């Protein structure tokens, strides 16, 4: 390997990247699902104040 | 020497980084008019190098897309690179390694680079979902099957 | 379920968050003179809460201590929380998720949470090496045989 | 390689850094079910420290306390330290360059810090107004006597 | 049972860890996180001479 | 001569923000191998723009450019865009507040945004000189202005 050991040689699958991921008319499954959430902007800096947010 | 009983491959980080950064509100002053979390949409990209056998350097380019209403918010893109150390293991998972893993690794920086840009042009708190970048190629690798007997190798 | 095969297994992640942040800098421009690779020690210990049905909140405590010589460069502690929904999974792996992989997911964050601090307060850029949470504990039931050791394994 | 500019002030900057970042959410997963009026109270304490001959570290202490009335949201502070190679200058001009000056620069570093920092617990974007500390500090000085407005063939 | 269905009747894996998360002094000397890092850091800021003021 | 100095202003920061931000580092893999000399170029730029009566936004646009050599290091290019309300004054003295004292408070959050990248791109930390923006003005003005007559009257 010469850097670290011995992997013999490390390709990617003739060529890495619009083998299947790509931005194309031709995407796979997965992203955009039920993961993480939109919280808001609300920054409430009156001044050098907010307020409490309760009931 | 990888033929003892030792732990499954060895893996070593060498560098971390930003390629590239691209922050873009083209309607920004009136944008402002619209109050609420943007239509955020996420699209990735990639691209490699071989640095060395053994050690491998991949670039997750990472684009989020937000508009409010009928017009732009904001276009955010980071290139997150990393040379990585992948070696011991052999077949698929070696270049799997730094195909998908090392990609996975970059993700978190690449996220908070953009969420950085966000809060720069001061929009709504964006946080980027868990997008496993290996699932995508997993999912078009699936058809083929490989359950494997029970032996471990070493580093 | 009444088997090992997992089969139905569940594991969504619902939010990622830092519930503590720590990043001190105690001999910042006294130490900046030590031009070198600073000293680190990872320190990890997993935190969480079993809320049960489903629900577990897991927290994973990544500590360092980085130093140029004899004297301290940079002290970091990320206690990077995160809710995940667990199931289909039976026997030692059943509650073994929330108490190693749970954390093991955290660390992707918890690692650039660091790592953007280190760089924030000009020391040298820290990638803590991604090490299998499971194997930390599994030193311990390996902590019997040390033998074998063959001759170079050729076919 | 070139350093023969001679004026009043002889201000260098060495670099911009942060000597501490904070930021604790212990009551965090509850929080996030609450309505969102937090007691958003930005704090700015300054303070300096002359490390040699004209060689001056200014800290930047920007502290944001974030409670929902006895309900913690957040607590957050950034000391956002940075050496400075301050010359020529004395009394109210000195006062004035780590009053002011020197905060002024560590200010946006520290804001990016602290709105990093409420990102990574997942609150909503908090970005903080631009205080003008050479505004606050006018106030101060020492010697009410700065008025002039003559014909003067100078600058 | 609600939330999804699967595991609900556990222990919280141990009492806490009862390990701790890190290397113990034995046989396997495990985890380096000191291998990855840059390791760089020189900067000349060029100064623009003007005049007093503010920034 | 005739000192013409710029009095009954009106100025209130109505917001600071990134328009766009740029950043390029396409040589990162190889150009970390490279002697670090760069030749930064800092490079500045002005465009103020009515958005309403007495509300002026005015946009920084610095560019910074890092080569060693042949061979660049990094491109850190950003539109730092603010929106002010401004009155009081016209003319000279209008394009003295839009051309000269609103781009120099946008400096530090210029400079900020640079820096972030570079140190994100796992460059040094790249701090931009302090520029006197109201100085760049004076020089096309007429090179005449000043006050100050620090009498130290106390008991």
């Amino acid at each position: 390997g010469g850097f670290f050991k011995g992997i013999d040689a490390l390709p990617l699958t003739g060529q890495y990247t619009h083998y299947a991921l790509n931005k194309k008319t031709g995407k796979p499954d997965y992203v955009t699902d039920s993961a993480a959430s939109a919280t808001a902007w609300s920054t409430g800096v009156k001044t050098y104040n907010g307020a409490l947010g309760v009931d | 020497m990888s033929e003892q009983n030792n732990t499954e491959m060895t893996f070593q980080i060498q560098r971390i980084y930003t390629k590239d950064i691209s922050f873009e509100a083209p309607n920004a002053p009136h944008v402002f008019q619209k109050d609420w979390q943007p239509e955020v949409k996420l699209d990735l990209d990639t691209a490699s190098s071989q640095l060395a056998d053994d050690v491998y350097e991949v670039v997750l380019r990472v684009t989020v897309t937000a508009s409010l209403g009928e017009e732009t918010a904001f276009l955010c893109e980071v290139q997150q690179g990393g040379i990585f150390s992948i070696a011991g293991i052999e077949g698929t998972q070696m270049a799997h390694c730094l195909g998908a893993y090392c990609p996975n690794i970059l993700f978190p920086y690449a996220r908070e680079c953009i969420t950085s840009m966000v809060s720069r042009g001061t929009f709504p708190q964006l946080n980027l979902a868990p997008v496993n970048f290996d699932a995508l190629f997993m999912n078009y690798l699936q058809q083929q099957a490989g359950e494997g007997t029970e032996e471990h190798q070493d580093a």
